[PDB]
C-alpha cells in the first residue's frame, strides 16, 4: 500500500491558503471536517480512474468547504435576494467588487503559491499540512 | 602660523582634495618620467 | 540496537531496512552512537524531504562532489550541523546588455593593443613636433619636477584624522585598481610613483608620531623595527628604480662576412666535477655555430686529473692545468687567461650546456659598440632547484633565480649596470686585460670584476634569451651553501669597493650595485620582521606607540600599493608573497656571515658547491630546520600569550592584542612555507628529464621507418610517442633518427618500456662523434631553452597567497612529516581542527 | 520536466531591489513590502516557455516602474498632468535650476557604486537569495 499513498498535492495550496486566510481572521475554520477532508484525500487508491474520481469529487467538496468556512451567506440567501442584485447598475457592481476585493489578500496568496512553487521542490508541505492541522484540533478539544 | 602647519591645517579637512593633488601628481611625475626614460634611452643610442 | 525494541515496534520489512543500514554503517567503522542516530536522522530526511523527487536524486547522485567532507557510510553526530553549513556555502558564495557586457570587455581588450598601435604613431607623431627652446624646455620638464615634488611632499607629509585618513586611504587604492588595469608601461610607472608616495607617507608618520620616548624598552625594540623598516623601504625604492625600464635588447645580426667574425676562447672551468658533467659542456661547445679556425676551446681543470687530459686530446679541445689551487673558479681562468689569444672569453660552467647560436646570439653588439666590454645572458637551469624539487612546483612557479635574471639583470641593462654572473658570458680580452683579470679579493669575483670594467667606463650589455642551460643545487644544504657564499662575496664587495663612494662609476651603475649588495643584508630585517609582533606580546614593549586603527591605516596602504605595483611589474618573474619564503628560509644563514663581512671582510674561504648527487630517500635535514622550529616555537608562545592577554590583559589593549596575533599569525604561515621547502623529497633519476617536442623517426632491424615525435630526453634515454600503429617491443634494438638543419644523425637505442603509443627509449654505447651529435641534435639546439621562460602563468595576488597558506598547512604537515616533539602531536590537535577547517573555508566545488 | 529547470534568479532585477532598499534605509522611499514581495514573487514564477520569458520582462518593466513610482512620495501622472500645463512655462533655465537641485550628485554616485558591487558580488554569489530574505524579512517586520 506503500506505492498508493500519494501527497495531498494541489490540495497543499488549497490548505495553506485556509491557514492563512485563519491566521488573518476571515475565516471560521472547522478542524475536525478539514481533517475528515483531508484523510479522504490522503486515503490509498490503488487504482489510477479512482484517482480521478477522487480529484473530480474532491473539488466539489472542497468548494463546499471552504464556503462553509467561510462568512458568506448561504448559496439560498444569495438566490433569494439575488433577485435585488439583478437591478444594480455595472458600474455600481465594478465598485461594490473593488472594494470588496482586497488586492493585497490576492497578491498574498499569489505570493504564497510562488512560495509553495517552490517548497513542494524541497520539502513535503503535506506532511506539515497534516500536522497543522492535527495541531489545530488539539487546540479545538484542550 | 608658519607656512608648512598652515598648509596642512587648511588641507586637514579635505581628504579628497589631497587624493586629487596625489593623482595629478602622480601623474605629471609619471608621464615625464616616461619621456625623460625615452630621452635616456636616445642617450644610449648616442 | 538490534534490541528486541525495534522487532517489536517496528513491521518487518521497515526493520530489516533499518538493520541492514545499521549494520552498513558499523561495517564502515561507525560507533554505535552514531550509527543509530543517522538512522534516525535518515527516517527523519524521508519523513520531511522528497527523496524520490529527481532533484534530491541528483544531489544525492552528486553528493561526493558537493559534500565531500561528509562521509555518508560513516555518520558522525554533527553531520547535520555540517550539511547545514555547507549547504547554506553552496546556496551563498559559490559560483565557478549583460552578456553583451562581457564580449565587448573583450572588444575593448583588443582594441587595447590596437588603440596602444595609434598610441605609439601619436607618440612619434608628437614627437614629429617635440621640440622648442631647450632651455626652456628644461625649465619646463624642470617646472614639471618642481610642482609636481611638492604636491608629492604635501601628500607624504599632511596629517589626518583616522577618517580623513581612511577616505584618502581608499581613494588612492581605487586609482591604483583603476590604473592597473591600464596595459602598457606608462601605467607601471604611475603604479611606481603611486606605491612610493604611500610608501614615503607610511615612513614619514613612523619616524615621527610612533616612537614612545617615555619607555626605554618599548623605544628600543620600536628602533630595531624601524631600521628594519627603513631598510625595506630604501630596497623597495633602489628595487624600482633598477626595474623601471627592463630594455629587451635585441640581437644585433653579425656581419655576411665571417672574415670579419672575431675570434673567440671558449672556458670551461672545472674543479671536482666529473667527467660526464663536463663532456656535455664540451660536446656542446664544438657544436657552436662559429669559424673553426676562430673557436678555441679550454677544458681548465685545477684538478689535474688524468682523465680530463685524455678527453681533451681524444676531442680535439685546448686542456691546461694549475698546480697552484689558488681562488678557486678566479685563479683558474687567470692562468687560462695567460694562454689564450683570442680577442673574446666566454665562460661556462662546467655543467651549463650551450646552445649552438649562443655566440651568433651576442656578438653582435660587440662590433656595433667598441665600448661594450661584457655581455651576459641567463642562467637556466632543467634540473629543479630545491625550492621547485621538495615543493612539486617545478615549471609551475617562477623559481628564485628567476626574478634576477627574467627582470632585474634587463633592468640593470637600462642603466650600463650588468654584471657577470660567472656563467653564459662573453668577454672582450682587451678590457679584461686591462684591470688585470678576473677578480680574486672576494668570493663574488663575476660582479667584482663587472665593478672594475664599469669604473674604467667600459660597458655592459643583457641579452634576456636563455643560450646555455645547467644544473640546479641538489640539496637545501648546498643551496644555502651557495647563498650563503654569495651572500658573503657581495658584502666584501661593498666593503672593499664600495659603489657609493669609490671613482669611475656613473650614478645609476652606483645605486643598481648597492641595490644588489643590499639584497643579501635583507636577512637581520627579514628575522626582525619575523620577531617584531612578540615584543608586546611577552615583553609588553609597544614596537609602535599609536592606537592598533592608525597602524592598519597606515601599514594596510603601504603593503597594498606595494604588492599591487610587484605584481604589475614582477608577476611573470615572482608570485606574489613567494619572495618571502625565498628570503625567509636563507635570513637566519645569510644574516650571520653578512655582519661578519661588514665588520671584517677578509674574513671569508670560498668552498666549491656540489652538483651530480642522488636523493636516494625523503628525510628531513633536521640541522638545516633547526633555526625555522626555533622560530615556529617562539611564535607559537606569541600566540599562547596573546590569548592570555586577550581574556586577562586590559581591554584599551585588546585591539592591540588583535593586531600581534594576526601578524604573528602570517609569520606562522610564512615559517610553515619555509619548514615545508626543508623537508627533501626524493630524486629517483640521475639523469634529468628535459621535455622537449621535437619531430624524429625510428628505424627498425628490418628497415621499417615509423615518424615519432619526441616528449622527453635525457643523458641516457628519450620518451619518444610514435604517429600510427608501430609493433615495437621491449627489449628491441632500433635506430632512432634526429635532424638538426638538413643533416640526419642515426642513435642505436634499445626499447625500455612501452605504453601504448609512448615508448621509452634507451641509449646504447655511443661513438665520441655520435655522443657529440647526440648533445648537439637535444640540449645544444637554438630553441631548446629560449622556449621555456615564456611559459610562465601571470601572478594573482590573491590565488599566490592560498597557494602559500596551502603550503604552510603543509609545511605545518611537514613539521609534523617529522619533529622532535609535541610540535607534531599539536598538529595532530591541528589537524582534527583541519578537518574541521575542510568544513570551514567551503571547498570550491 | 520537472518546472526546476526554469527557475532564473531575479537577474537585473536584483539590482532594482538593492536600489530599493537603498533608498528605503536612507528614508527616500515608502516601501510598501506586501507588494514588492508580490512582485518579486512574479519574477521568480517557473516559465517554462523561453517566449513567456520574454513576455515576462516586458511586463515587469512597467510593473516595476510603477511599482518604484508607488513606493516614492512623487506626484501622481494626475497631478502632473494637471500642474503639468503650468510647469509648460517655466523658462528652460528654471527647468536646469529645478533639475539640479532636485537631483543630489552625490545619491547618483551611490547608486553607481551599488551597481558596480552588485555586478562585482553576482561573480561570486547568488544575490536573490539574499534580496528575497531581506524582503521576506521586512514584511515581517510590518505584521510584528
Amino acid at each position: 500500500l506503500w506505492q498508493y499513498w500519494r501527497g495531498l498535492s494541489g490540495w497543499n495550496f488549497y490548505f495553506l491558503v485556509k491557514f492563512g486566510l485563519l491566521w488573518a481572521g476571515y475565516l471560521n475554520f472547522h478542524p475536525l471536517l478539514n481533517l475528515v477532508f483531508a484523510a479522504f484525500l490522503l486515503m490509498p487508491l490503488p487504482r489510477y480512474s479512482l484517482h480521478r474520481l477522487r480529484h473530480w469529487i474532491a473539488l466539489p467538496i472542497g468548494f463546499a468547504l471552504f464556503w462553509h468556512d467561510t462568512w458568506l451567506p448561504g448559496p439560498e440567501s444569495i438566490m433569494s435576494q439575488g433577485s435585488q442584485v439583478a437591478g444594480f447598475s455595472t458600474d455600481y457592481l465594478i465598485d461594490l467588487v473593488t472594494r470588496f476585493i482586497n488586492w493585497q489578500m490576492i497578491g498574498a496568496i499569489f505570493v504564497l503559491l510562488v512560495a509553495w512553487l517552490f517548497l513542494s521542490q524541497w520539502i513535503r508541505i503535506t506532511v506539515f499540512v497534516v500536522a497543522i492541522l492535527l495541531w489545530l484540533n488539539v487546540l479545538t478539544l484542550a | 602660523l608658519p607656512w608648512f602647519e598652515r598648509v596642512w591645517y587648511a588641507l586637514a579637512n579635505h581628504p579628497i582634495l589631497l587624493a586629487v593633488l596625489a593623482a595629478i601628481s602622480v601623474i605629471l611625475l609619471a608621464w615625464v618620467l616616461w619621456r625623460l626614460l625615452r630621452i635616456i634611452s636616445r642617450r644610449r643610442l648616442n | 540496537m538490534g534490541s528486541i525494541l525495534t522487532r517489536w515496534l517496528l513491521i518487518p520489512p521497515v526493520n530489516a531496512r533499518l538493520i541492514g543500514r545499521y549494520r552498513d554503517y558499523r561495517r564502515h567503522g561507525a560507533s554505535a552512537f552514531s550509527a543509530t542516530l543517522g538512522c534516525f536522522w535518515m527516517i527523519l530526511a524521508w519523513i520531511f524531504i522528497p527523496l524520490e523527487h529527481p532533484r534530491w536524486q541528483r544531489i544525492r547522485a552528486e553528493h561526493k562532489n558537493l559534500y565531500p567532507h561528509i562521509n555518508a557510510s560513516r555518520p558522525r553526530p554533527l553531520d547535520p550541523v555540517r550539511y547545514l553549513i555547507q549547504t547554506c556555502w553552496l546556496l551563498i558564495g559559490a559560483s565557478r546588455g549583460l552578456q553583451n557586457i562581457r564580449g565587448r570587455y573583450h572588444q575593448w581588450m583588443n582594441e587595447l593593443p590596437e588603440r596602444v598601435s595609434h598610441k605609439t604613431q601619436h607618440l612619434d607623431e608628437k614627437k614629429e613636433l617635440g621640440h622648442l627652446s631647450a632651455g626652456a624646455r628644461r625649465l619646463i620638464l624642470g617646472i614639471i619636477v618642481t610642482f609636481s615634488l611638492i604636491l608629492a611632499l604635501i601628500c607624504v607629509t599632511q596629517p589626518f584624522n583616522p577618517l580623513a585618513q581612511f577616505i584618502f586611504l581608499m581613494l588612492l587604492w581605487g586609482v591604483a585598481l583603476i590604473v592597473r588595469r591600464m596595459p602598457g608601461r606608462f601605467s607601471a610607472l604611475m603604479l611606481i610613483v603611486l606605491s612610493l608616495t604611500v610608501s614615503c607617507r607610511y615612513i614619514w608618520w613612523r619616524y615621527t608620531s610612533t616612537l614612545n620616548w617615555d619607555d626605554p624598552v618599548s623605544l628600543v625594540c620600536g628602533l630595531i623595527l624601524l631600521f628594519a623598516e627603513t631598510y625595506a623601504w630604501i630596497v623597495l625604492v633602489l628595487g624600482y628604480f633598477q626595474v623601471v625600464w627592463p630594455l629587451n635588447r635585441q640581437p644585433v645580426p653579425l656581419p655576411k662576412d665571417m672574415s670579419l667574425w672575431p675570434s673567440v676562447d671558449i672556458f670551461v672551468p672545472t674543479y671536482n666535477e666529473d667527467l660526464n658533467v663536463v663532456k656535455n659542456t664540451i660536446y656542446a661547445s664544438l657544436g657552436i655555430d662559429w669559424p673553426k679556425d676562430k673557436l678555441n676551446i679550454w677544458i681548465l681543470d685545477d684538478g689535474g686529473r688524468e682523465e680530463f687530459r685524455q678527453f681533451a686530446q681524444n676531442v680535439g679541445v685546448k686542456y691546461i692545468a694549475r698546480t697552484t689551487h689558488e681562488h678557486a673558479k678566479a685563479g683558474n681562468i687567470n692562468n687560462a687567461l695567460k694562454y689564450a689569444k683570442g680577442e673574446f672569453v666566454s665562460i661556462f660552467d662546467c655543467d651549463h650546456v650551450p646552445t649552438r647560436s649562443f655566440l651568433q646570439m651576442t656578438m653582435g653588439w660587440f662590433l656595433k659598440e667598441k665600448q661594450l666590454a661584457m655581455m651576459q645572458t641567463p642562467h637556466h637551469f632543467f634540473s629543479p632547484d630545491p625550492f621547485e624539487r621538495n615543493l612539486g612546483r617545478f615549471r609551475k612557479t617562477p623559481n628564485e633565480g628567476t626574478l634576477f635574471y627574467g627582470l632585474v639583470q634587463d633592468g640593470n641593462d637600462m642603466w650600463d649596470a650588468t654584471f657577470f654572473c660567472g656563467s653564459c658570458a662573453v668577454i672582450r680580452r682587451k678590457p679584461l686585460d686591462e684591470i688585470g683579470g678576473i677578480a680574486v679579493e672576494t668570493v663574488t669575483e663575476d660582479a667584482h670584476t663587472s665593478l672594475r670594467l664599469h669604473r674604467r667606463g667600459y660597458t655592459s650589455a643583457y641579452m634576456r634569451i636563455p643560450q646555455a642551460a645547467g644544473l640546479a643545487t641538489e640539496s637545501l644544504s648546498a643551496h644555502i651553501g651557495q647563498r650563503i657564499r654569495w651572500a658573503r662575496g657581495m658584502v666584501q664587495i661593498f666593503r672593499l669597493d664600495n659603489p657609493l663612494t669609490g671613482k669611475g662609476l656613473k650614478f645609476a651603475q652606483r645605486l643598481c650595485y648597492v641595490n644588489a649588495m643590499f639584497h643579501f643584508l635583507s636577512g637581520i630585517p627579514r628575522l626582525i620582521f619575523l620577531t617584531a609582533p612578540l615584543a608586546f606580546l611577552l615583553l609588553h614593549a609597544y614596537i609602535i606607540y599609536a592606537p592598533a586603527l592608525m597602524i592598519a591605516l597606515f601599514v594596510l596602504p603601504h603593503m597594498i600599493h606595494a604588492s599591487l605595483t610587484n605584481s604589475k611589474i614582477q608577476g611573470k618573474y615572482r608570485h606574489s608573497f613567494w619572495s618571502e619564503i625565498y628570503e625567509t628560509v636563507l635570513a637566519w644563514y645569510i644574516a650571520p656571515p653578512t655582519l661578519v663581512a661588514l665588520i671584517n671582510p677578509h674574513k671569508g674561504k670560498f668552498n666549491v658547491t656540489a652538483k651530480g648527487g642522488l636523493v636516494e630517500e625523503e628525510y628531513v635535514d633536521w640541522v638545516i630546520s633547526r633555526p625555522y622550529i626555533f622560530l615556529v616555537l617562539l611564535n607559537l608562545v606569541g600566540v599562547a600569550v596573546g590569548i592570555w592577554r586577550y581574556f586577562y590583559g586590559p581591554p584599551t589593549e585588546m585591539l592591540t592584542v588583535v593586531v600581534s596575533m594576526v601578524w604573528v599569525f602570517y609569520n606562522l604561515i610564512v615559517l610553515g612555507g619555509a619548514v615545508a621547502v626543508s623537508v627533501e623529497s626524493k630524486q629517483v633519476r640521475r639523469s634529468h628529464r628535459v621535455e622537449m617536442t621535437m619531430p624524429a623517426a625510428i628505424a627498425r632491424e628490418d628497415g621499417h621507418l615509423f615518424s615519432c615525435t619526441v616528449q622527453d630526453f635525457s643523458d641516457g634515454g628519450l620518451g619518444i610517442k610514435i604517429n600510427g600503429q608501430a609493433q615495437i617491443l621491449e627489449g628491441q634494438k632500433v635506430n632512432l633518427l634526429l635532424k638538426r638543419g638538413q643533416q640526419e644523425y642515426v642513435f642505436p637505442t634499445q626499447v625500455a618500456r612501452v605504453m601504448g603509443n609512448e615508448v621509452g627509449l634507451k641509449l646504447m654505447p655511443l661513438t665520441t662523434q655520435q655522443h657529440i651529435d647526440f648533445v648537439q641534435c637535444t640540449f645544444a639546439r637554438a630553441d631548446t631553452w629560449a622556449l621555456w621562460q615564456d611559459s610562465y602563468p601571470e601572478d594573482k595576488p590573491l590565488e599566490s597567497l592560498l597557494d602559500i597558506l596551502k603550503l604552510g598547512f603543509r609545511g605545518y604537515r611537514h613539521l609534523a612529516e617529522f619533529a622532535p616533539s609535541s610540535v607534531k602531536g599539536i598538529f595532530r590537535v591541528l589537524t582534527s581542527l583541519v578537518s574541521w577547517v575542510v568544513s570551514f573555508i567551503p571547498r570550491r566545488p
